[PDB]
């Protein structure tokens, strides 16, 4: 039944602008 | 940590960016996270060589490794930007310093005046000095030199007199940089009476050796083979506070010589600075670009740089000959082409090579000459009055 078959880059690297 | 920070400070002091980059790579290759002070030394070195792109990468990398910038880090950027006249980037730091909880000290005000001055913003430069006194503080000797350069640049003879005499009114013995700026404002207005009056003051100078030798060499007394060793002796002694002090000394000295008519002497003084590492970005000569970078120079120094560069051009072909007068974010705007340095360089080039150097349609701070037009080109006379 139901028991069958076992049931961060790109940050701090931006343009200074 | 102590050895790494000690060496990098020396590289930042002397502007040895190549050595600073290798120390940073050596630390990373050993799985060592450099301290916030160590990065500030690397940022300092790049600003000495006008390598703003590599300086802002290191500043970006400080937050990546958690070594958040200190107050000294925001000063290394300000002095680096001040020399280039990048007041757009200087205001970014200032708008960041107020948000970061850092009050404006005196050193921040000095860089603001220097940045506005080199950027041609004379009105905004004196306003900072006007607004500085309202906020109390205590202007130092460089601040007086910072505001004297503003008045000297915009040909204010009477304002420069009051500023200069008040410097010695407190028994300060102003440095050789302020003396060379007095000679510029007197030499710009052809006031030959005041030029000789100041020179005799620098000729005796029983207290200061640098004023005596430099004052003597300006008049031409030390232009001999054996008599140029004493002048070089002073230059080597001054070549110990790093490139930061050297660039200020040579900018004032070349400005004084050019306005006094000693244009051939200014050529040899500039040749003395380059071999000592001063102005490392001044010249590039490869198959692609023949460039001269004058965005960190005074008006007299720029004229000397262009004169030598033009003469060396006629001796010899690159795809382009360019003059870098504005080096920053101001390039992508119409204000860069209206900068005093850009106008001065273009005006200087107009009446020396006719209409051969024209502006660029893709950059405001460039003055180019195509390879085809280089074929249709001493060009500048270098003589002492």
């Amino acid at each position: 039944g139901t028991g069958f078959n076992k049931g961060d880059i790109l940050f701090y690297h931006r343009e200074f602008c | 940590m102590e050895t790494y920070e000690g060496i990098i400070f020396a590289c930042g002091k002397g502007g040895l960016h190549e050595d600073a980059r290798k120390i940073l790579q050596y630390m990373t290759a050993k799985d060592v996270v450099p301290s916030s002070k160590a990065y500030t030394g690397v940022i300092e070195a790049f600003g000495q060589a006008a390598l703003y792109e590599e300086a802002l990468v290191a500043f970006n990398t400080m937050h990546e490794v958690g070594s958040n910038p200190s107050i000294e880090t925001f000063h290394s950027l300000l002095y680096s930007f001040a020399r280039g006249g990048l007041f757009k980037e200087s205001e970014v730091i200032l708008s960041r310093l107020v948000n970061s909880g850092i009050p404006r000290n005196r050193d921040t005000f000095n860089a603001t005046i220097e940045a506005y001055k080199q950027g041609g913003k004379f009105e905004e430069a004196v306003k900072t000095y006007v607004d500085m006194e309202k906020s109390r503080c205590d202007p130092d000797e460089r601040t007086l030199e910072a505001v004297l350069s503003v008045y000297s640049c915009a040909r204010l003879v009477d304002e420069c007199r009051e500023q200069f005499e008040e410097m010695k009114a407190s028994d300060i013995l102003p440095s050789i940089m302020c003396y060379c700026m007095m000679l510029s404002v007197y030499g710009k207005t052809e006031s030959w009476d005041d030029v000789n009056e100041l020179l005799e003051e620098m000729l005796s100078n029983r207290v200061s050796n640098i004023h005596q030798v430099i004052g003597q060499m300006i008049k031409g007394n030390y232009d001999d083979d054996s008599n140029w060793q004493i002048v070089e002796y002073v230059l080597d002694k001054l070549n110990s506070e790093g490139c930061g002090l050297g660039i200020r000394f040579y900018n004032a000295l070349l400005d004084a010589l050019w306005w006094l008519g000693q244009k051939e002497r200014a050529a040899r003084v500039l040749n003395e600075a380059t071999k000592r590492g001063i102005f490392p970005e001044l010249f590039r000569k490869n198959k692609l670009v023949w460039s001269v970078d004058v965005h960190r120079m005074s008006e007299g120094g720029m004229y000397t740089a262009l004169s030598v560069w033009l003469n060396d051009l006629s001796d010899i072909l690159p795809q382009l000959a360019v003059v870098v007068s504005v080096r920053g974010q101001l390039e992508k705007s119409s204000a860069a082409r209206e900068s005093p340095i850009t106008r001065a360089a273009f005006s200087f080039l107009q009446d020396h090579v006719s209409s051969s150097f024209s502006f660029t349609g893709w950059n405001g701070g460039r003055i180019m000459c195509q390879r085809s037009q280089l074929k249709q080109l001493n060009i500048v006379a270098l003589t002492n009055s």
